[PDB]
């Protein structure tokens, strides 16, 4: 029992649950858009978003990674490192 | 206790405390709605005396926070079924056969699998060809005599693959 | 609000309330950086000697060999007979021996004098 | 090969050269190296460690030996064989240690005490004994077909 | 009867073909699971007959052949007896394990080491059968250690996973404690009664029944996960799922009290022993009851539940009522086989979460296993009046109507209330709440194998307890004459537990943030027993083996006492004698002192 | 039996005048033929033992041990390649001929008429094993190990000769038949105590007991596989055999002076099981296992029940087979990685899949596999010692628990949990290792079927 | 904070290499593998029954002290099959 993933679908689901969140906009919601650069939201709220990622996908990401995600592209890249779905 | 640096940060210590407190609060609180309530309560508790610019008072109240947190820990946390100490923890290690093997098959089994073995052979030639001169020129010239980090710069200038790539790229899938 | 979590040799002390991760002066910063340089040098040497495609044999850790040779052969030197070590040896070797010897004295004298009286439970006691 | 200077003869005196060569051979900081000291218990001049090392060394560091907690270069602990996971869990307990042992022993003493109080205070019900018909199952108890038949009978009440 | 003996021996022998078949394969099989399933079904259709012939007939017989070591006044052959409980207990185990074959076809469907798995599982069944059929006690010992080591292998199936081999080591160590108890009983039997043969044992029942009974108690607590020797049971739940189902549903978990059932004329006497029986079982029951609250691992929850049921069976052995305990074995076996199978179906269908944290709303998420789990946890404590009514409630009726401890009855009281309340808790946290598990769902249980397995075991859970309880001869005097609040008291305890857990769930709905009042700690950190013992006693022997054995008795001190003194003495005598510098006057003065010391000191002429 | 001695004299020059790549098959084949030829031995019946000549007589104590020796030879003779294939042809011939000469003195030792001949062939057994382990020890202290071995076994076995000449000139001839008929109780003097302590102490040293077992770990970690298996199985069980024969005389004082040997045996068995629980260097674990089982053998000898003797000889044969198998497993691990340690080579469930079956089966045979001969021996010894004392069952069962424990840890340290993924030089499982394991364990299960052979003369 | 761009470059090269490796592991030549080259239940339920029923009659009953019953139960309303006599039944019940 193991349905394999896809790159586009996991990007869509990450951007989906980001768009569910409050203090950002659905207007300019880019995968290639950082957090401290243009959005200005908190590092505290950044790790809240990290926790939302983990509670969707059911595994920890460690602390030395947790400093250095900062954007949804590297989020999708690191969960693609974990689950390793590269057809 | 980290690969790149030596000390975390003050803020990184506070951040790890926040993540572990949020995790232990998950494990304490069922039904998810009062959990969202108490999570906003703890977010406000960090909002109480966040923005001070002291050092000694900051680390002192952080110590007292650690004391009242080690009191307020849940004893059997809901760790995910991939965590160390969890439920899987290399659950499928039975089929995590390493990739240095499989050369010692009988060649009848190589006649069974022609295409994968020929492509692994050209991977191996790619491994051996781009190995000594450039990669070891980087790893013998480009750092200081003290390395002072566990990272490595890529093959950033001209040519081949970034150094020491083999047993990190060529690894099992972690899920057969 | 808390009894400060007394540690023991069994119960460990967690990494939060150290409290040595608080007044981290630049001497200790320098020491942690030196320890990081140590681990960096070790893992760099290992990863050099490890990823070689022409390499066939084992990695030959001298730390494991050093621990084994210290644990087995490098015990008998260095030795000095201390009075505390000698008394602890004669207590941990002869104490239980004379203890079980006294109890075998006791049980055998009781059983042999009981069967010399003849009042054993030997209604049938074949498989001796 | 294997140089003789990678064994460990001799103890910790004297303090410049022994600690120097220990930092050399053990790959450690000089003040981080600690002799035991020597007390006639062998031990050579082997390093003293922080001595827990297994519920320490948190797993997300991703070192080289994952089920050994090594790094391929370490002072391995002298008593490492007791330390490894699957052998002894040296975790920080959630509560205490003395509070744990005292309340467990108190619970055991309480339960065994009430067991002895039960052993002097049985249950019984308003029921007499069983009036077995034939001399309390004689000839189907121990036997004696001609030795001792005994006159004893119940009277109906 | 040639028919009767022949059919029992072929129920033995049909569980011998598949192991040697795949060891004689030298090919590639595909439907070896189907082969094992159909031969277990064949074993069941053979073993259904002799029970029917038994209750129709009686004729309670023993078979024995292939003797070896007729050495002294005994002889031991492969020797087993088909009697009442040892005959009707076989088809229950066969049918339960047939369901487990189905559930293992589903559960391990994507893991191609299934052939070695079914070989280990079949050999475990064979060893358990050889245990439960025997009267020659050495064959009991064979089956005893064999199911211990097959339990080791099935727990440590997943190599890797330090939890697994840790658990398996703990289990096998506590089973060696069972082994020392059993061999003490064996030694007393050999030396005093010339053999270990229950015919001769029950022909000559002595009044000194103290040392073998203590051996029996130690074997019982080593096998049946009792107070102080329990914690290998949740540790054993750390294995795979149908592994745990077979391992602690029917097989391997009742075998300790099975021996005490088997020795019932031996334990007709020595009321000191039955007092120890019931007090020990009450201790297990309430201890695992108080530990059983506040736990969030479903396998460990059902482990605590079956430990409590084993405690009630120990009570049932303590009162002179062995046949109620055997009926509880059968009902409990069907019951928690079905229960483990249901919960494992849920967990494997829902991405191996397994935890009550992030479990809640699974009502109307697929309704088949929800019906299964509510029939299970309702049949727990015996909703009147069902299969689980009969066993547990005749247990408590005979317990209250006896010369009991007057503390053990209170233990059964409070622990029956406690198993009612965690039954309510496991239902409410498993099905009824809000659905808490992440998105990208795999919500399905469509499988013909699984629906037929759950199907046939709940159908067994409806009828077979009543069917077994009816057509058996009452080997005891039934009490059946109770005052007020002595027969209704089971229903009273279960309904008050339902109300108490109902208001616990009402407080669970609220938002309060209650504080850990340290009964929380004592109930959720396992009663502190695995923590304290597994940090104390491994530290003891491993510290003494370092200090005393390694560095203090054998190596360094023995090499100083025997070789060193001799070798250094000879070295010093050499360096004193042969280190004479080469003079001449010294040698002739040595001649002179030799002549003088031979003449005048120790004379030789006189 | 002379028809068993003389083909071994014929088997020696076979090795010499066979040529290159021709010695090996001839020696292996013909020693297997001798295994058939002395499988034909067991004619023993009823009242007496099978007794043919002034030269020879064989008990059913000597029968399974002699069959075990000649069966263990060709298995070993195949086992000792891969470490002398690169050596010289002449040195290879010297090695194989030394093994054959050692077998010859083993058979001479087992079928001795008078105990003087037993002593001569006893130290004749002693001498070539030294040469084997010293010429091919393959570790830096084979010097110290051979030195300890020869000095302990001589200087413990030295007053035995004096005591045998004393029994010669006090009671007529020393043949075991007439000594069986001309025994008489020699009561509590002090010279009787010294003489008993001399004979029993010599064979104590041969077992070894706990008091001076220290030569035995070095003699198994610093020896090749052939001398290791010969040493452990045939030499230690030969010491037990010799004590079994000499203990027929000197019955009246063993109740007075047999107490402290029982004590040191039991407490040293417990301490040996403790010390093997923790150590590294996997090869040594089998050696301390041997010390534990032979302490159990010694307890079984000094209590004097026929139950005890039958369990003793069962434990002898079973631990001989188990320890030789487990030595060859450790040799296979040492051929894979050049470590000899315990924590380095890990994993090996993935790699070498049917090697796991043999490790599991070996740890089962150490674990007292429930119909195995090992459990039969341990069980009957526990029976006889619980007859001897009602309180010593505590130490026996504590030995049982720790025995299961260290056998299981010996299993799961090496072949459980994680492959270290840096070794990458192991060859796949050879047919040689699996062939040697099928040669080890099929006879053990056959003897587990009908064990009326392996029970001793008090059957 | 975040990555240094050297780590970004290194990691994107490892993106390309790791994707190429895991795609190369995905084989499909349309053929991964290639090989170069009632009565069932009848035997498996009759044949051990035949062998054991043959074994349990002749040899094992010529061994004398072999398999033995616990005797059937006879009641005061029964009769013996082989010899043949009834048992005189029990007397009056009354005041049941
Ligand atoms: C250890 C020493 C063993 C010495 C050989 C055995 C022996 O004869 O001991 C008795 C010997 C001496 O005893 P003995 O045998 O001379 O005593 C005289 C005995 N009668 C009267 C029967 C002849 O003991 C020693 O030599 C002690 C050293
Ligand atoms: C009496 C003599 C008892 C001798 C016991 C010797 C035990 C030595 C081996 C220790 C060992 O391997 O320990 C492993 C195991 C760890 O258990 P735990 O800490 O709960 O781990 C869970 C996940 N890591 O820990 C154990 O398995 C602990 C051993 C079982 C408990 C022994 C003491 C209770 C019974 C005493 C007799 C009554
Ligand atoms: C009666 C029962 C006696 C039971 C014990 C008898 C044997 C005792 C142990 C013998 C072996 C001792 C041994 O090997 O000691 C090592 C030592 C050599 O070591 P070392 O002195 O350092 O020499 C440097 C070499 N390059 O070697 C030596 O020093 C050897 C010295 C001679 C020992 C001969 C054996 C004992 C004789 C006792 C006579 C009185």
């Amino acid at each position: 029992d193991a349905p394999p993933l896809t790159l586009e679908g996991i990007k869509d689901r990450v951007l989906y649950v980001l768009k569910l969140y409050d203090k950002i906009d659905p207007e300019k919601l880019s995968v290639n858009s950082h957090f401290m650069k243009d959005l200005g939201l908190d590092s505290l709220d950044q790790v809240e978003i990290i926790m939302a990622m983990e509670d969707e996908f059911g595994f920890e990401i460690p602390d030395i990674d947790a400093e250095k995600l900062m954007c949804p592209q590297e989020i999708v890249d690191y969960i693609a490192d974990k689950k390793d779905v590269y057809e | 206790f980290l690969p790149s640096a030596a000390y975390l940060t003050h803020q990184q210590k506070v951040l790890q405390l926040y993540k572990r407190a949020l995790r232990h609060l998950e494990s304490r609180c069922v039904h998810r709605d009062k959990y969202r309530y108490f999570a906003c309560l703890l977010r406000a508790r960090f909002d109480e005396h966040k923005n001070e610019k002291d050092m000694v008072k900051a680390t002192q109240l952080l110590r007292e926070a650690e004391k009242e947190f080690w009191h307020g820990q849940h004893p059997q946390p809901y760790i995910f079924p991939e965590s160390p100490g969890g439920t899987s923890y290399e659950r499928y290690e039975c089929y995590k056969v390493p990739e240095w093997c499989l050369d010692d098959w009988h060649p009848s089994e190589k006649a069974m699998y022609p295409d994968y073995f020929a492509k692994r052979e050209q991977w191996k030639k790619l491994r051996r060809e781009s190995w000594e001169r450039e990669v070891k020129q980087l790893q013998e010239e480009t750092p200081v005599g003290g390395p002072r980090t566990e990272a490595l710069p890529p093959a950033r200038k001209q040519g081949d693959l970034p150094p020491l790539w083999w047993h990190i790229v060529t690894r099992p899938r972690e899920r057969p | 609000s808390f009894p400060k979590y007394e540690p023991s040799r069994l119960a460990s002390l967690p990494t939060t309330l150290d409290p040595a991760e608080y007044d981290i002066s630049s001497e200790t910063r320098k020491a942690q950086a030196e320890r990081l340089a140590i681990r960096s040098r070790l893992k760099r040497e290992y990863q050099l000697q490890y990823n070689d495609p022409s390499r066939r044999g084992v990695v030959e850790d001298p730390a494991l060999i050093r621990w084994t040779c210290a644990r087995s052969a490098n015990v008998y030197p260095n030795f000095r007979p201390n009075t505390k070590t000698s008394l602890l040896g004669a207590l941990f070797g002869i104490g239980p021996l004379i203890f079980w010897y006294y109890v075998f004295k006791t049980d055998r004298d009781r059983k042999e004098k009981l069967i010399q009286e003849g009042k054993l439970d030997r209604t049938f006691n074949i498989s001796y | 090969s294997h140089i003789t200077k990678d064994m460990l003869p001799g103890p910790y005196p004297k303090t410049p050269e022994e600690r120097a060569a220990a930092a050399k051979k053990y790959n450690m900081r000089v003040e981080d190296y600690e002799p035991y000291p020597d007390d006639g218990m062998g031990y050579g001049d082997y390093p003293k460690l922080p001595d827990r090392s297994q519920q320490e060394r948190d797993p997300w560091y991703d070192w080289d030996h994952p089920d050994l907690r090594l790094n391929w270069g370490e002072p391995m602990h002298w008593d490492l064989d007791m330390y490894i996971r699957n052998r002894v869990d040296t975790s920080p307990t959630p509560v205490n240690w003395n509070l744990m042992c005292k309340h467990l022993f108190g619970f055991v003493a309480f339960m065994l005490f009430m067991f002895w109080v039960g052993e002097t205070y049985p249950t019984y019900q308003p029921v007499g004994p069983k009036q077995y018909p034939y001399n309390n199952l004689y000839l189907e108890r121990g036997g004696d077909p001609n030795k001792e038949p005994e006159p004893v009978v119940h009277y109906e009440i | 009867m040639n028919l009767f003996s022949s059919l029992t021996l072929v129920t033995l022998i049909l569980l011998t073909m598949p192991i040697a078949a795949i060891n004689f394969n030298t090919h590639k099989f595909t439907n070896y699971p189907l082969y094992v399933k159909t031969t277990i079904s064949c074993a069941f259709i053979t073993s259904m007959i002799p029970t029917m012939m038994f209750i129709h007939t009686g004729q309670e017989m023993i078979i024995s052949n292939w003797h070896w070591l007729t050495i002294q006044t005994l002889k031991l052959s492969l020797s087993f007896k088909m009697d009442f409980f040892s005959m009707m207990f076989v088809p229950v185990a066969l049918f339960v394990t047939w369901s487990i074959m189905e559930f293992s076809m589903w559960y391990m469907h994507s893991d191609p080491n299934i052939n070695q798995f079914f070989k280990y599982l079949l050999l475990f069944l064979i060893t358990m059968l050889i245990l439960v059929t025997a009267n020659n006690l050495f064959q009991l010992f064979i089956g005893w250690e064999g199911v211990g080591i097959m339990s080791f292998l099935l727990i440590g199936w997943w190599y890797g996973r330090t939890d697994a081999n840790t658990a398996a080591l703990q289990a096998i160590l506590y089973n060696r404690i069972g082994d020392i108890g059993f061999i003490l009983a064996m030694a007393w039997f050999l030396i005093n009664l010339n053999t270990w043969d229950l015919q001769q044992i029950f022909m000559l029942n002595p009044n000194d029944s103290n040392l073998p009974l203590m051996g029996l108690i130690l074997a019982a607590t080593g096998k049946s996960a009792q107070f102080g020797l329990h914690p290998w049971l949740p540790s054993a739940m750390e294995g795979p799922t149908p592994v745990s189902a077979l391992l602690h549903s029917s097989t391997m978990v009742v075998a300790g009290i099975f021996l005490l059932i088997r020795f019932y004329p031996l334990t007709e006497n020595n009321k000191f022993g039955q007092s120890i029986m019931l007090c020990l079982g009450a201790m297990t029951t309430l201890f695992t009851a108080m530990c059983a609250l506040t736990q969030n691992d479903i396998k460990k929850i059902i482990a605590f539940s079956t430990s409590s049921q084993l405690g009630l069976m120990m009570v049932t052995i303590g009162i002179n009522q062995p046949h109620l305990a055997f009926l509880h074995i059968c009902t409990h076996a069907f019951f928690k086989a079905m229960l483990f199978m249901c919960s494992g179906s849920i967990i494997h269908s829902l991405n191996d979460e397994q935890d009550i944290r992030k479990m809640g709303g699974l009502f109307k998420a697929m309704p088949f296993t929800t019906t299964a789990l509510i029939i299970g946890s309702l049949a727990l404590t015996g909703m009147p009046f069902l299969t689980g009514f009969y066993s547990k409630d005749l247990i408590i009726e005979s317990a209250n109507t006896s010369y009991t401890n007057a503390w053990a009855l209170l233990m059964t009281l409070v622990a029956t209330s406690f198993t009612a309340i965690y039954s309510t808790r496991i239902i409410f946290f498993a099905l009824l709440g809000q659905p808490r598990f992440p998105t990208l769902i795999n919500i399905n249980e469509n499988n013909p194998f699984l629906i037929n397995s759950i199907k046939r075991l709940l159908i067994g859970s409806l009828f077979a307890g009543f069917i077994i309880s009816n057509n058996i001869p009452p080997m005891t005097i039934p009490q059946m004459t109770m005052p007020h609040y002595l027969k209704m008291t089971a229903l009273t305890v279960t309904i008050l537990g339902f109300i108490l857990a109902l208001e616990i769930s009402n407080t669970t709905h609220y938002l309060k943030f209650n504080y850990p009042s340290n009964t929380f700690k004592f109930s959720n950190l396992l009663g502190y027993y695995p923590t304290i013992m597994h940090r104390l006693t491994p530290y003891m022997n491993l510290t003494m083996s370092q200090k005393s054995a390694s560095s203090l008795l054998d190596l360094i001190w023995l090499e100083t006492i025997l070789p060193k003194t001799i070798s250094l003495a000879q070295m010093k005598m050499s360096t004193t004698i042969t280190s004479q510098k080469g003079l001449i006057k010294l040698y002739f003065l040595s001649f002179l002192i030799t002549i003088l010391i031979s003449t005048t000191l120790l004379n030789f002429h006189e | 039996m002379l028809k068993y001695i003389i083909p071994t004299m014929m088997l020696m020059p076979l090795t010499w005048l066979s040529k290159n790549s021709m010695i090996w098959i001839n020696t292996t084949l013909h020693s297997l033929l001798i295994s058939l030829t002395s499988l034909l031995l067991l004619n023993q019946f009823g009242d007496n033992s099978l007794n043919f000549s002034l030269t020879f007589f064989s008990d059913s104590l000597s029968t399974p041990l002699l069959i075990l020796t000649m069966w263990l030879l060709p298995l070993m003779l195949m086992a000792s390649q891969h470490h002398l294939s690169k050596e010289n042809l002449a040195r290879k011939k010297l090695f194989i001929s030394m093994l054959i000469l050692l077998q010859l003195f083993l058979i001479m030792t087992f079928t001795a008429t008078e105990l003087i001949f037993f002593y001569i062939m006893f130290e004749a057994t002693l001498v070539p094993t030294l040469i084997i382990i010293t010429r091919w020890g393959n570790q830096t202290e084979r010097l110290n190990a051979g030195l300890y071995f020869l000095f302990y076994t001589l200087a413990g076995s030295l007053p035995l000769l004096v005591a045998l000449i004393y029994i010669q000139n006090t009671m007529g001839s020393l043949n075991f038949l007439i000594l069986q008929y001309w025994v008489q109780p020699m009561p509590n003097s002090w010279s009787n105590t010294f003489m008993w302590l001399a004979c029993m102490m010599a064979f104590m040293v041969k077992m070894p007991l706990y008091g001076l077992h220290l030569w035995l770990p070095k003699a198994h970690v610093e020896a090749p596989i052939a001398g290791s298996m010969v040493l452990a199985a045939i030499l230690l069980k030969l010491g037990g055999y010799g004590m079994m024969r000499i203990t027929l005389l000197l019955n009246p004082i063993t109740d007075f002076m047999a107490y402290p040997f029982i004590m040191l045996s039991l407490w040293g068995m417990i301490m040996t099981s403790s010390i093997c629980l923790r150590q590294t260097d996997l090869k040594s674990l089998i050696a301390y296992s041997s010390v534990s089982h032979m302490a159990l053998v010694i307890v079984a000898i000094l209590i004097q029940t026929p139950w005890s003797y039958m369990g003793a000889t069962a434990l002898m044969i079973a631990h001989g087979l188990t320890s030789s198998m487990l030595f060859c497993l450790a040799n296979s691990n040492y051929e894979r990685v050049h470590s000899r340690t315990m924590i380095l080579a890990r994993g090996l469930q993935t790699l070498l899949p049917l090697m796991a079956a043999w490790w599991l089966l070996a740890s089962l045979t150490n674990l007292a596999l429930p119909p195995s001969i090992n459990l039969i021996g341990e069980l009957f010894v526990v029976m006889s010692t619980f007859s001897w004392s009602n309180i010593t069952i505590i130490l026996m069962g504590l030995n049982m628990v720790i025995t299961a424990l260290y056998s299981l840890y010996m299993l799961i340290t090496t072949q459980r949990g994680k492959h270290t993924h840096h070794i990458n030089n192991i060859l796949p499982s050879f047919t040689r290792e699996n062939a040697l394991m099928s040669l080890h364990m099929l006879p053990l299960l056959l003897l587990s079927l009908n064990p009326k052979i392996i029970l001793g003369p008090l059957y | 904070s975040g990555y240094t761009p050297d780590e970004k470059l290194r990691l994107q090269q490892l993106r390309e290499l790791r994707r190429r490796w895991l795609k190369d592991q995905e084989l499909s030549p349309r053929e991964p593998v290639l090989p170069p080259r009632s009565i069932f239940a009848f035997t498996h339920v009759l044949i051990p029954v035949w062998i054991i029923h043959y074994y349990l009659k002749y040899h094992v009953t010529t061994k004398p002290y072999t398999i033995v019953e616990k005797k059937p139960r006879i009641f005061p309303g029964d009769t013996i099959l082989e010899t043949g006599e009834v048992i005189p039944p029990m007397k009056e019940f009354p005041d049941q």
